[PDB]
């Protein structure tokens, strides 16, 4: 009970209370379990002013308590106030992983083994989080936390939404994330209507980075960010153009100078070949020909891992998406309640 | 281990 400034009052069960890495929702520590006797990580979290970090903080719980999957960071506990009047902080209880893919890609070079076993199991989670009807929205390198063993597992769900046809809002674009270089490109073209395919282009994205150890599309705003893109991909063909249902964006496009396609080969003249092909499959423009997830596994590239008999599957995919917009943050509060009631005595 | 299932031996190991 004691980390730089605040009250982090994890109870008995938990402590020897060390300081962690940041994630976004606050401050994280490690901590000793004295049930389970483990060392484990705990963030927490005090969003109950603001509509969108309940908005987050209720999403993260609600669909990360109903998952349950190898490669996708589970929730071991939840720490809250015995009554919806005293609850104001929220302690998140998750196993604890050694560092993430951020922190690796800033100090080692990943061989091509590596980078194998690494995207196949980004893609092992990421084949349950789509059959789960969820799309995860903000994949990036620190949200892929890793162990000494190299077991990988996704975490921060605090942006996903379910692909829930009959209602998605605009925004998205504006909401504040800690970095934009992994979205995909409709999001800056098109107000909504993104599907899985937003998540696939975001592993191309970190398969890009794993390459070189350097962002491939490191924009420095929207505009920029869309440019990056285009600069590699090269400007899109009248049939991408098809994709773009935004009269303004389309606009846009088509006021943009002309540009070539930059080979993969001569960005990544290191890169085994077949890591290439698929990169190519998942950075394509028009979402709608992006590779999907399963065939992604699929992918030779990954022929040393995939195993469909050992890939779990949500056996219950979610049907609706929960209506948190037009909810003040205290039914929201209250809702983040009932979801950290199964954790309470 | 995951990998160990798939059969494969090769250590990966980080640096950090």
């Amino acid at each position: 009970e004691m980390v730089r400034g605040q009250v982090f009052d994890v109870g008995p069960r938990y402590t020897n209370l060390s300081y962690i890495g940041e994630g976004a929702y606050g401050m994280v520590c490690s901590a000793y379990d004295n049930l389970n006797k483990v060392r484990v990580a705990i963030k927490k979290i005090s969003p109950f002013e603001h509509q969108t970090y309940c908005q987050r903080t209720l999403r993260e719980i609600k669909i990360l308590l109903r998952f349950r999957h190898e490669n996708i960071i589970g929730i071991n506990d939840i720490i809250r106030a015995p009554t919806i009047e005293q609850m104001k902080d929220v302690y998140i209880v998750q196993d604890l992983m050694e560092t993430d893919l951020y922190k690796l890609l800033k100090c080692q070079h990943l061989s091509n083994d590596h980078i194998c076993y690494f995207l196949y199991q980004i893609l092992r989670g990421l084949k349950y989080i789509h059959s789960a009807n969820v799309l995860h929205r903000d994949l990036k390198p620190s949200n892929l936390l890793l162990n000494t063993t190299c077991d990988l597992k996704i975490c921060d769900f605090g942006l996903a939404r379910v692909a829930d046809p009959d209602h998605d809002h605009t925004g998205f674009l504006t909401e504040y994330v800690a970095t934009r270089w992994y979205r995909a490109p409709e999001i800056m073209l098109n107000s909504k209507g993104y599907t899985k395919s937003i998540d696939i282009w975001s592993v191309g994205c970190i398969l890009a980075e794993m390459l070189s150890n350097r962002p491939i599309f490191p924009g420095k705003h929207y505009l920029d960010q869309l440019n990056h893109i285009l600069g590699i991909l090269g400007s899109p063909s009248q049939e991408d153009l098809n994709c773009i249902i935004n009269l303004k964006a389309r606009n846009y496009l088509l006021s943009l100078p002309h540009k070539n396609k930059v080979p993969w080969n001569r960005l990544f003249p290191n890169a085994d070949s077949k890591a290439l092909d698929l990169l190519d499959k998942m950075l394509t423009f028009n979402p709608h020909k992006r590779i999907e997830v399963e065939q992604a596994l699929a992918h030779p590239y990954l022929e040393q891992y995939y195993d469909p008999s050992d890939e779990p599957i949500a056996e219950a995919p979610f049907k609706f998406d929960m209506e948190l917009d037009d909810l003040p943050k205290e039914k929201l509060k209250e809702l983040i309640f009932e979801e950290t009631a199964r954790f309470q005595p | 281990r995951l990998q160990e299932r798939r059969g494969s031996n090769v250590a990966l190991m980080l640096d950090c």
